[PDB]
C-alpha cells in the first residue's frame, strides 16, 4: 500500500496558499486526515475528511477526490506560524489502522516590510573576547550560504516574531574559534547582496 | 488531567543495552499504538493493541516487543539496542471503536540515540553574546545570541528567561543542530538561539536575561571510568544584565 505525499521543504510567501497533496493506492479507504507537527513536537490532528469534495476550517481547506484517489490540504492566507510539517494519513482497516505519508515541511516566509540587511559583531557577556556574528533584517528572498570553511559555522536562517511590535525578522548566526576570523568574511558567500 | 504521557523524554543507550519506553494513557482509551518516526520516512506503526491482554504487530515489529496487561499502560521494549533504532518514538491512543471517534491522540515523543561508545557523551558549553551597539543605534532593537556547543547526543531543550519568566515572543532557536564534524558519525553538535528586545528594554540595567539549556545524558548510575566529569542530565545556562550602554 501507498500513501504518497509531495516532497519538501516547500517555501511559501506569507499571504499565499500553501498546498500539499497526498495520493493513496487503496480505493476502499474510508477516512483521510492531516496532522500538523511543529519541530520537536507531536503530530496534532487538524483536518478530517470522509466524503468527496471540500471541507473547511478557518484557513484550512481539505479536498478529497475519491475518483482520482487524492486528498489535499490548502492553507489559505499563510502565516509564518504555520511553518511546520504536515502529514497525510489514511485509514486502512475496518478498525481504523492508520497509514501515514512521509510528511512535507512547509516554510512560510515572512513579508519583510522594511528590509535593513546588516551584519553585526556580538561580544561575549563575560568570556574574554569571544566572537559571534549576526546577519539580520534581510528580505525573505535572500539566500544564506554556508561559506564552506572547515571551522566557520553558519546556521540556516530563522524567523523571530516580536508580537509587542508586530515585527518579524530573519537572521543567521556565524562563529569561529579565532581562526583569522572577522564578521566581514563570515557571510559574503550568500549569493549577491545589496 | 494528563492524557498520553511517555517516559523518558530522551535516552542514550550503548549498542546492545535493553530499554523500556513507558506509555500511559489517562483517558481510558481502548486502542494504543507505538510508532517510530525517522528524518526521512514519516510515521511507521511498530505494534498496536486493541485492548488489555491483546497485542498485534505493525509494519515494523522487528527488534521490539510490547505488552498490554492493563488498559492504561502500553510499554515498548527494545531487547538489544541497534544503531538503526535511533529515532523518535511516539505512543498514540484512541477510544477504540467502543468509544466511536477515529482521531488518534499522540504522546510527546521519546528521543532515543543508540551509540557504540558512551565515551561519546558530552554536555553543552553555553554562552550568551550581548547585543551590538550598532544594531541598537540603527534599529532601536537589540538581539542577544545564545550558543550551546560540543554536546552529544543532540538531546537538549533551550529556553530564554527574562526577569525570571520564560519568554517565547522575540525568540528563535535553530530547528536543527549543526554537526561540529559533519563527516563523523558520533559528531558533537552546536545550537544557536536569538532573543530580540527593544533597545530601551536592553538598556535598563535591572533587566535579567538568561539562556538555559537542559541536557539529557547519563543518569541512574551508569559507570564512568574517565578523567572529565560524568556527562549527566543537567541544566547548563549563561546570563547577562541590561546595560545603560
Amino acid at each position: 500500500k501507498e500513501v504518497e505525499q509531495n516532497s519538501g521543504p516547500l517555501s511559501v510567501p506569507e499571504g499565499a496558499i500553501a498546498s500539499l497533496n497526498c495520493t493513496y493506492s487503496d480505493r476502499g479507504s474510508q477516512s483521510f486526515f492531516w496532522y500538523r507537527q511543529y519541530s520537536g513536537k507531536s503530530p496534532e490532528l487538524i483536518m478530517s475528511i470522509y466524503s468527496n469534495g471540500d471541507k473547511e476550517d478557518g484557513r484550512f481547506t481539505a479536498q478529497l477526490n475519491k475518483a482520482s484517489q487524492y486528498v489535499s490540504l490548502l492553507i489559505r492566507d499563510s502565516q509564518p506560524s504555520d511553518s511546520a510539517t504536515y502529514l497525510c494519513a489514511v485509514t486502512t482497516d475496518s478498525w481504523g489502522k492508520l497509514q501515514f505519508g512521509a510528511g512535507t515541511q512547509v516554510v512560510v516566509t515572512p513579508d519583510i516590510q522594511n528590509p535593513d540587511p546588516a551584519v553585526y559583531q556580538l561580544r561575549d557577556s563575560k568570556s574574554s573576547d569571544k566572537s559571534v556574528c549576526l546577519f539580520t533584517d534581510f528580505d525573505s528572498q535572500t539566500n544564506v550560504s554556508q561559506s564552506k570553511d572547515s571551522d566557520v559555522y553558519i546556521t540556516d536562517k530563522c524567523v523571530l516574531d516580536m508580537r509587542s511590535m508586530d515585527f518579524k525578522s530573519n537572521s543567521a548566526v556565524a562563529w569561529s574559534n579565532k581562526s583569522d576570523f572577522a564578521c566581514a568574511n563570515a557571510f559574503n558567500n550568500s549569493i549577491i547582496p545589496e | 488531567n494528563a492524557g498520553v504521557t511517555q517516559t523518558p523524554k530522551f535516552q542514550v543507550l550503548k549498542t546492545g543495552q535493553s530499554m523500556t519506553l513507558q506509555c500511559a494513557q489517562d483517558m481510558n482509551h481502548e486502542y494504543m499504538s507505538w510508532y517510530r518516526q525517522d528524518p526521512g520516512m514519516g510515521l511507521r506503526l511498530i505494534h498496536y493493541s486493541v485492548g488489555a491482554g491483546i497485542t498485534d504487530q505493525g509494519e515494523v515489529p522487528n527488534g521490539y516487543n510490547v505488552s498490554r496487561s492493563t488498559t492504561e499502560d502500553f510499554p515498548l521494549r527494545l531487547l538489544s539496542a541497534a544503531p538503526s533504532q535511533t529515532s523518535v518514538y511516539f505512543c498514540a491512543s484512541r477510544p477504540g471503536l467502543a468509544g466511536g471517534r477515529p482521531e488518534q491522540y499522540f504522546g510527546p515523543g521519546t528521543r532515543l540515540t543508540v551509540t557504540e561508545d558512551l565515551k561519546n557523551v558530552f554536555p553543552p558549553e553555553v554562552a550568551v553574546f550581548e547585543p551590538s551597539e550598532a544594531e541598537i543605534s540603527h534599529t532601536q532593537k537589540a538581539t542577544l545570541v545564545c550558543l550551546a556547543t560540543g554536546f552529544y547526543p543532540d538531546h537538549v531543550e533551550l529556553s530564554w528567561w527574562v526577569n525570571g519568566k520564560e519568554v517565547h515572543s522575540g525568540v528563535c532557536t535553530d530547528p536543527q543542530p549543526l554537526k561540529e564534524q559533519p563527516a563523523l558519525n558520533d559528531s558533537r553538535y552546536a545550537l544557536s538561539s536569538r532573543l530580540r528586545v527593544s533597545a530601551t528594554f536592553w538598556q535598563d540595567p535591572r533587566n535579567h536575561f538568561r539562556c538555559q539549556v537542559q541536557f539529557y545524558g547519563l543518569s541512574e548510575n551508569d559507570e564512568w571510568t574517565q578523567d572529565r566529569a560524568k556527562p549527566v542530565t543537567q541544566i547548563v545556562s549563561a546570563e547577562a544584565w541590561g546595560r545603560a550602554d
